[PDB]
């Protein structure tokens, strides 16, 4: 994912899930501040997000909260953790319909991001 | 203590009376924009003079040749004015026998009926004046029926300016459109003085305001602020100012050097069609927002005032050739004690002497 | 249930705006009420005293200015007659017309008879 | 009321105004009563609880029973007031006494906040509430929409506090001094009978009270 | 430990500029008290309630 | 317009919390003398230089 | 040029609110130091060291 290729977050996450569906996996929880631009209306990503080949992520909680929600409405988690938990859902067979980012205000360490999930 | 239902022999109580007064809007009237210009004659003229300037072309010295400048241009225009007349009558048979609402067994008098009739007439004239002022602000003075009385753009030979904000597109430059609107007044004022384009009134409707305050650029800009203004605009009451006709506080929003006020004024005519004050004649797409930007009173100064309203005397037997008035009310009694007649007159016209400064604003893209 | 509605006031005789005032009743006619027929202010009457029906607006005769109740032979002022303005006068544009009645036709007939209608606000 | 139309001055034409409308309305009211008796058998030989050998007094029993009657009437009056604030005035037994919406021939307004939808529009619904307060009240005077008691229960309050639109906005709001609404106690005012301070939340110029 | 580690609790103080937030996110968190074996009992503030370990 | 719109400049200024930062972004701008027709002229401060419109 | 715009350094200086960060994020980087041609020479502070162009 090359830097500043997508003019907003909505079009960024549209091809982030598509890349994950294609077998591409990402991990940036250690250098999170270097890849997320501030404000969701800024071009995404701030810097190029490299691919990884050793993606082995097993979270300590049930990532699919309901059958149609990644987190309970109002749950706050680290922004880098949102992408990992989202990637966990696509791997296990859940499809992403809409990523909830309309009224969100923060991208850095903690953000209230959510996704509406679907089968297949 | 009045007769109970089902029985004429037992009694009940009549506690009171609830009333539903219609909503009335007076924002433009209360703005004080249109200074009063009482008039004696039925028509008033106006002189329009202007000149132009150009760049000198270099001409050689030895061949003694020069340039000249075109003379001035002086024209003249005239204005007709609208006449409003409203008649109401009081008759003994709407007083005799009829019971005063909210009271058990006391009867209506002539005084209460006359007071309510006069109040309704005055309210009707006030809302008509507000609608006329808003129409004059639009640049075209169209009567409620639809007849044209004074098209300011053809009279002064100017073209209407409209700006498409394109609020739907998340990548739209709100700053660019705001700057365009700001510089249009300075460029087209042509008063010979120094203009400050930031002193304007931007009046928009509900949809335009909703799309403007929810734009991703504006909200993301104000969210990353630690000023009291941003805190109030994001998590706080967006209802500063106000004293509107209906609501105690109008919605307004500060983004640049300008403010956007949401005006919900609307009226109905006899035909039943509604007349939204903040609207564009033609557009009705429901999903597009419209607005009207006009210069502030303290922009061209008090010496050059462009918002005036005229008033001329009614055609009565002793008011001829006198200064005009806001409203005339006359008392006439029917012969043979058959009733009382009311007449209300108002002969006015609101106009703008610089129609180019009246700029329209839309929320869709061109 | 919790909503007794006692009822609503009948329209008052305020449609009169100007009439040729005379010692007797000028532009005012008396009709013998039609049996089992209820009259109100603003209804248009025929020569016999019946409401104007669809297809016969050309013979509109007057505008009723009384509230006659058919069930007790009387009116709202206790007068056992129906009174309507037929000759020249002017009225508010508050007319009660039956189904299928063309307003323009009855307006033209009344104007020919001398009655003018002032456009009343909503 | 309507809008005047321009009229030719010489022709002397004019306009007119339609008359008003009058209706009448009736209400029944509810009557309830309570009976209690004192006999010289609950004060004869019975000791006052909490004391070793102290007999109870007729005045004590009288005051206790009167206080219980008064507080029972107080709580039922509070329940009836809350029922009236909801439009339909029904009893505890469930019998309807006055349906204001059918009585005045109006339609109940309901704002669906959709607090379970993360991209919902809280500001839009609050503005709808204010607009319904201002427009629908036909008093004919200047009205203020931000003068409403929004009394809610624990479920609605809890779902409203943690909505992404509100919580993220308040979290990003640094130095607001109103960090209390995120970190501090929400028991910031008011009191009912049993609770010293009641939950209340400030957003959009209105207060949500649980 | 589980309470102070929870993402909601940590986030409520991470984005706060109060000295209390600074002390509870970065500082000692062993505010005061003495249980007889340690010089300062560790306490946490998340509203009107104080969590004492 | 394109210079003040640019995401790099806007985001570099959107973090600074200083009256200048509050003034350049979502502010009046228009900080300058007259040119003959307008009271003030657009002026943008960035990198030590001033862009004057 | 590569160093001053590095995401780690740039986002470490963006998040802090001090006159130094504002000076070397949006302000002029020339600071001081003559060159014989330049009146002021580019200087950057990240750690205890200073980078001079």
């Amino acid at each position: 994912i090359k830097a500043k290729t997508y003019p907003d977050f909505k079009e960024f996450v549209k091809d982030f899930v598509a890349n994950v569906k294609a077998g591409k996996r990402y991990d940036f929880r250690k250098y999170q501040e270097a890849v997320l631009p501030l404000t969701y209306s800024s071009p995404w990503p701030e810097s190029d997000i490299p691919e990884v080949t050793d993606f082995n992520y097993t979270p300590d909680y049930t990532v699919p909260f309901s059958e149609e929600l990644l987190y309970s409405v109002g749950a706050q988690m680290r922004t880098a953790d949102f992408f990992m938990d989202l990637q966990y859902a696509i791997i296990n067979g859940k499809d992403v319909d809409t990523v909830y980012c309309e009224w969100l205000a923060r991208v850095k360490p903690f953000s209230m991001l959510n996704a509406k999930l679907k089968d297949s | 203590l009045t007769n109970s239902e089902k029985s004429r022999f037992f009694l009940a109580d009549l506690t009171g009376e609830v009333q539903s007064i219609p909503n009335t809007y007076g924002y433009i009237s209360g703005l004080g924009l249109f200074r009063s210009a009482p008039q004696t004659q039925t028509t008033f003229l106006m002189d329009l003079t202007d000149w132009d300037i150009s760049l000198l072309d270099a001409v050689d010295r030895t061949s003694r040749k020069a340039e000249t400048s075109a003379p001035e241009r002086v024209r003249q225009i005239s204005f007709p004015m609208m006449y409003f007349k409203e008649v109401e009558s009081i008759t003994p048979d709407e007083i005799q026998g009829v019971r005063q609402p909210g009271t058990a067994n006391e009867l209506t008098t002539e005084a209460v009926v006359r007071a309510k009739k006069l109040m309704k007439i005055r309210t009707k004239f006030d809302i008509t004046r507000e609608f006329l002022f808003m129409q004059a602000l639009k640049g075209k003075v169209i009567d409620a029926n639809g007849v044209l009385y004074a098209d300011l753009y053809k009279q002064f030979d100017v073209t209407k300016k409209t700006i498409y904000f394109d609020l739907d597109n998340p990548n739209s430059d709100i700053d660019a459109h705001i700057e365009d609107l700001r510089m249009h007044m300075e460029d087209e004022a042509k008063t010979g003085t120094v203009i400050n384009g930031e002193e304007i009134h931007i009046v928009v409707d509900r949809t335009f305001f909703s799309k403007l305050i929810k734009h991703p650029k504006i909200r993301d800009a104000y969210l990353a602020q630690q000023t009291p203004l941003a805190w109030q605009q994001i998590t706080g009451s967006l209802r500063t100012g106000g004293t509107d006709g209906v609501q105690a506080h109008m919605n307004r929003f500060y983004y640049g050097g300008v403010v956007f006020v949401q005006y919900n004024g609307k009226f109905k005519d006899k035909r039943g069609k509604t007349h939204t004050l903040v609207s564009i004649d033609g557009v009705s797409d429901t999903n597009v927002g419209v607005g009207h930007a006009f210069p502030n009173v303290a922009m061209l100064g008090e010496a050059n005032n462009i918002f005036e309203v005229a008033y001329a005397p009614c055609p009565k037997m002793g008011y001829a050739n006198t200064l005009g008035q806001e409203l005339y009310v006359f008392e006439y009694e029917k012969d043979r004690d058959e009733g009382i007649d009311f007449e209300a007159h108002s002969y006015m016209l609101p106009y703008c002497t610089r129609p180019q400064l009246l700029v329209d604003v839309r929320s869709d893209a061109e | 249930q919790g909503f007794t509605k006692l009822g609503e006031r009948e329209p008052l005789n305020d449609i009169i705006l100007w009439e040729e005032i005379t010692p007797t009743g000028h532009s005012r006619k008396e009709y013998a009420p039609v049996a089992s027929t209820e009259y109100r202010v603003g209804e248009v009457l025929k020569a016999d005293g019946s409401k104007v029906a669809a297809g016969q607006e050309a013979q509109a005769d007057s505008v009723c200015i009384v509230n006659f109740y058919a069930d007790l032979q009387l009116s709202y002022h206790g007068q056992l007659k129906v009174v309507g303005i037929y000759r020249d006068a002017e009225l508010k544009d508050l007319l009660k017309l039956e189904s299928g009645v063309d307003a323009a036709a009855v307006k033209s007939a009344l104007k020919a008879k001398g009655i003018d209608f002032v456009p009343t606000g909503l």
